[PDB]
């Protein structure tokens, strides 16, 4: 397809096929209405995006893994295309997908009962399941980078890091440990205890001051794990205060939760008991996806009876 | 554009020192680079000028060249000099240095001299292998 034109949006130019019409802006990306697909699609526009080797490896990895992966809960990719017409001319790639309604930073923000956040929780679950599957650890899980829809399903974004928001981010990252999959349970229980609290569980403005909040809430690793950190991130972590903790009980109570629910006491203490297992600072005793898809507070959702050269290279495919 | 944290010296990122405008009114006469790809603003002597070559990491050692650094901004400011020590964003391995500077000239600990530099600029936030490093500096001072 060749038939592009042009519209200012805000700062920047969009320049788009023709199918994709009356742009409106929300990388920078602005929504637009595909003609031949009769529905509001979103437009991601990538410039320049060899501005440099890093930008580079993660816009093809992006760029790969949007390609190969598929599923419920990550985000539909639905064209790519460069407007440029050679790989001399090449300057820009434009990322069309599914457009949701809202980004879980919003939803987080709405009256939720119960049975909408499992939900949401549920559907976050399946799609690290089918990217942990694919041998695709996430890393950086947000509230931002994951869209839902009016009805409430949820789509995941973005593939993560290679290999300022800090919030989310296992410990594991903070110390600089191994990680392995469950890695992504710490964000999932960090955004589920934001759910219900009505607020972020750890927020800092740099590494300190994010592991502070963990200690002062979760209290200080145990020794056995302060031995699992290399010498000089011991040596600081074993400098600072030691704090007890507090209970799950006390850091999640009843309160919390809405109000008048059907069955709230037995629901939030399966909530209780989930991130209790999610936020948990020894990766080695956290749950895994697996088993968290099990839990109480999730299961019921299961039904038993149903199922450069390179970037402009991969563009023209 | 940089903070300054001292009288004659500023913490700053690399675009800071490739701006040629911003240097040349806050008075950047001299250059602690601390990183291994970014590069010498073509506006500075050599002699002017340091790198410590370093990667933020959290295997790397930026302790070993805390001497060296702090001698660095001393002797410029021994020339009445101003002295801008940077990398790649002024979070990590600039920020480093800078503290490290600070603990040994104030009479500071580590938590005295972070807080002091992050009062100034905000957005610093050192990685845990580097903070150790600076309690272990602490302790040879
Ligand atoms: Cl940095």
């Amino acid at each position: 397809d060749n038939n592009f034109y042009s519209v200012e949006i805000g700062d920047s130019t969009f320049t788009v096929l023709k199918r994709y019409q009356n742009l409106k802006p929300i990388g920078i990306v602005c929504a637009a209405y595909d003609a031949i697909l009769e529905r509001n699609v979103a437009i991601k526009k990538l410039s320049r995006p060899f501005q440099n080797q890093t930008h580079a490896k993660r816009a093809y990895r992006e760029l790969v893994l949007m390609k190969c992966v598929n599923h419920k809960n990550i985000i539909g990719l639905l064209n790519v295309f460069t407007p440029q017409k050679s790989l001399e001319e090449f300057q820009d790639v434009y990322i069309v997908m599914e457009l949701m309604d809202a980004n879980l930073c919003q939803v987080i923000q709405m009256e939720l009962d119960h049975e909408r956040m499992s939900y949401l929780l549920y559907q976050m679950l399946c799609g690290i399941k089918h990217l942990h599957s694919a041998g695709i650890i996430h890393r950086d899980l947000k509230p931002s980078n994951i869209v839902v829809k009016s009805d409430c399903t949820l789509k995941i974004l973005d593939f993560g890091l290679a290999r300022v928001t800090r919030y989310y981010r296992a410990p594991e990252v903070i110390l600089g440990m191994g990680y392995k999959e469950n890695v992504d349970i710490w964000s999932v229980g960090c955004i589920m205890g934001e759910m219900i609290k009505g607020g972020v569980l750890f927020p800092g403005t740099d590494h300190i001051d994010q592991w502070n909040k963990v200690i002062e809430q979760l209290g200080t690793p145990c020794p056995e794990f302060m031995k699992k950190l290399q010498p000089t991130v011991r040596t600081y972590v074993e400098n600072r205060p030691k704090y007890a903790g507090y209970s799950f009980e006390k850091l999640f109570p009843d309160v919390l939760f809405p109000a008048d629910s059907e069955h709230n006491k037995l629901k939030a203490s399966q909530a209780r008991d989930l991130l209790s297992k999610m936020l948990v600072i020894d990766a080695s005793k956290r749950i895994s996806v697996d088993e968290a898809l099990q839990h109480p507070y999730i299961n019921v959702w299961y039904d038993p009876s149903e199922a450069k050269e390179l970037i402009y290279k991969e563009v023209m495919d | 554009g940089p903070t300054r944290i001292l009288p004659n010296l500023y913490l700053g990122c690399q675009r800071d020192v490739l701006n040629k405008e911003l240097m040349q009114q806050n008075g950047i006469g001299y250059v602690l680079n601390a990183s291994n790809t970014c590069p010498k603003p073509d506006f500075i002597p050599e002699s002017h000028f340091l790198r410590v070559p370093v990667n933020d990491s959290f295997c790397e050692k930026i302790l070993p060249w805390l001497d060296k650094s702090v001698d660095f901004i001393e002797k410029a400011k021994a020339s009445n000099g101003c002295v801008l020590v940077h990398c790649l964003a002024g979070i990590s391995r600039s920020a480093t240095i800078a503290i490290a500077y600070i603990m040994k000239r104030m009479d500071m600990s580590l938590d005295e001299a972070y807080r002091f530099v992050k009062e100034k600029r905000p957005t610093i936030s050192p990685n845990f292998n580097f903070l150790g490093q600076l309690l272990d500096y602490e302790k040879k001072i």
